């Protein structure tokens, strides 16, 4: 009787465990895109039939952007609907010919942002940031023999293309954190993700993790200084505007990532970093094209020391090629990854 | 007590802890049965993120309950 009774608490408490541990894990599962429910190709064609259903897109259209995403896919290029080119060029005129609170702005090189499409919203960020650090990469010509025929490729081909680094070898560890497997998924990546196949080819980058705050208030100056450093020369003649030849900056905190591509040093002596988010949609990239920009966009752009208060942020920062023998040296290292730390 | 914890793969470790254990402690306990630096690790219950320096006591963790395991930094 008495053993009886425990028993059934027992049973009864293990239960109620058991069902919310696998509500729980279902949910994050998918949160994390690592429950097998399918890839972007479904999540185009899932919520286009909702542009069908609501009636807001005529039956016809759904098969026509299904054929040409279907071509798109096939040929493992980005289709380009997302892209918005232009912005490094209309933010040197404007910091050039406006009247700003700025000392020194220091900007990466061209740069095109990408925003997820419908087949990749609530989860593409990383894979559109690589995006990003890629059109600087293809026209800055000292990766033309690194990077030579290559075009800005799909998100299921940036996902192919992490597994074919995993396949040679790269962050074993990684690769059995995501199942081994990206096509066919919505998986989160993050800043390994990236560098693996960017080492994967030639492209000589690193990870610099800024673990924990490092200033007043939960603040990241050493993350600032650092990037300051990235963007900024010793001295000189340097004028108040320096378009750069530099990549810009992949940007990582939990649950999202953006792209650096430039940070200003205002008069009062602060730093302001500029971040493009593969979250905006174009016609609010758009505002950044018309002359005189709002104040609003271009606060939107404009993150200071406060704005970046999660915990840990991790950057990948791209410094130029590789030889295949450093390739292979990396790619060994990569079996225990580690990350330059900060603090 | 015994509790389990369970990466996003399915993968699960049963660990031997005290409620008075720190979630640090925690992470430490998985650092020496699986090898994960605990800078890597993110530990989720009952829809929570779990504070380093609170105790599983804090967060009514009971024997057999299943912490899940997030790894690395990612989004
Ligand atoms: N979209
Ligand atoms: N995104």
């Amino acid at each position: 009787l008495a053993h009886q009774l425990q028993q059934e608490e027992d049973r009864k408490r293990r239960s109620e465990e058991s069902r919310q541990e696998i509500e729980e894990f279902q949910k994050l599962q998918r949160q994390y895109g690592l429950d097998n429910s399918g890839g972007y190709k479904q999540q185009q064609l899932r919520n286009m039939e909702i542009e069908v259903n609501r009636g807001r897109m005529p039956p016809s259209e759904f098969h026509r952007r299904k054929a040409d995403m279907m071509e798109s896919l096939a040929l493992g290029f980005d289709d380009g609907k997302t892209k918005t080119s232009g912005i490094i060029e209309a933010l040197h005129r404007y910091y050039q010919n406006a009247a700003t609170d700025v000392r020194r702005v220091w900007l990466s090189s061209v740069v095109d942002h990408f925003h997820s499409s419908l087949g990749d919203k609530g989860w593409g960020c990383g894979y559109r940031n690589f995006q990003m650090l890629l059109s600087s990469l293809l026209q800055n010509d000292a990766y033309n023999d690194c990077l030579k025929g290559m075009l800005i490729p799909c998100i299921p081909k940036i996902q192919s293309m992490i597994e074919d680094a995993w396949k040679e070898g790269f962050d074993p560890q990684g690769a059995s954190q995501l199942n081994n497997r990206l096509q066919g998924t919505k998986a989160w990546i993050g800043a390994c993700e990236v560098y693996i196949l960017l080492t994967s080819l030639r492209v000589k980058c690193h990870i610099v993790d800024f673990h924990k705050s490092t200033g007043p208030l939960g603040t990241h100056p050493r993350l600032f200084e650092w990037i300051l450093n990235y963007y900024s020369s010793e001295g000189e003649g340097s004028p108040k505007v320096v378009c750069t030849s530099k990549p810009p900056i992949y940007l990582q905190h939990q649950g999202h990532s953006r792209t650096v591509i430039g940070i200003e040093e205002k008069k009062n002596r602060t730093l302001c970093l500029l971040i493009l988010d593969p979250g905006c949609p174009s016609r609010e990239m758009q505002k950044l094209l018309k002359q005189d920009i709002e104040a609003s966009s271009l606060k939107q752009l404009r993150k200071s020391m406060g704005n970046l208060k999660h915990k840990q942020y991790q950057i990948l920062a791209v410094e130029g090629a590789l030889s295949l023998e450093e390739k292979l040296a990396r790619r060994q290292a990569s079996q225990v990854f580690t990350a330059e730390k900060i603090p | 007590m015994q509790i389990f914890v369970k990466t996003l793969t399915g993968k699960t470790i049963t660990l031997e802890v005290e409620p008075s254990d720190t979630i640090e402690n925690v992470k430490a306990k998985i650092q020496d049965k699986e090898g994960i630096p605990p800078d890597q690790q993110r530990l989720i219950f009952a829809g929570k993120q779990l504070e380093d320096g609170r105790t599983l006591s804090d967060y009514n963790i009971q024997k057999e309950s299943t912490l899940h395991l997030v790894l690395r930094l990612r989004g």
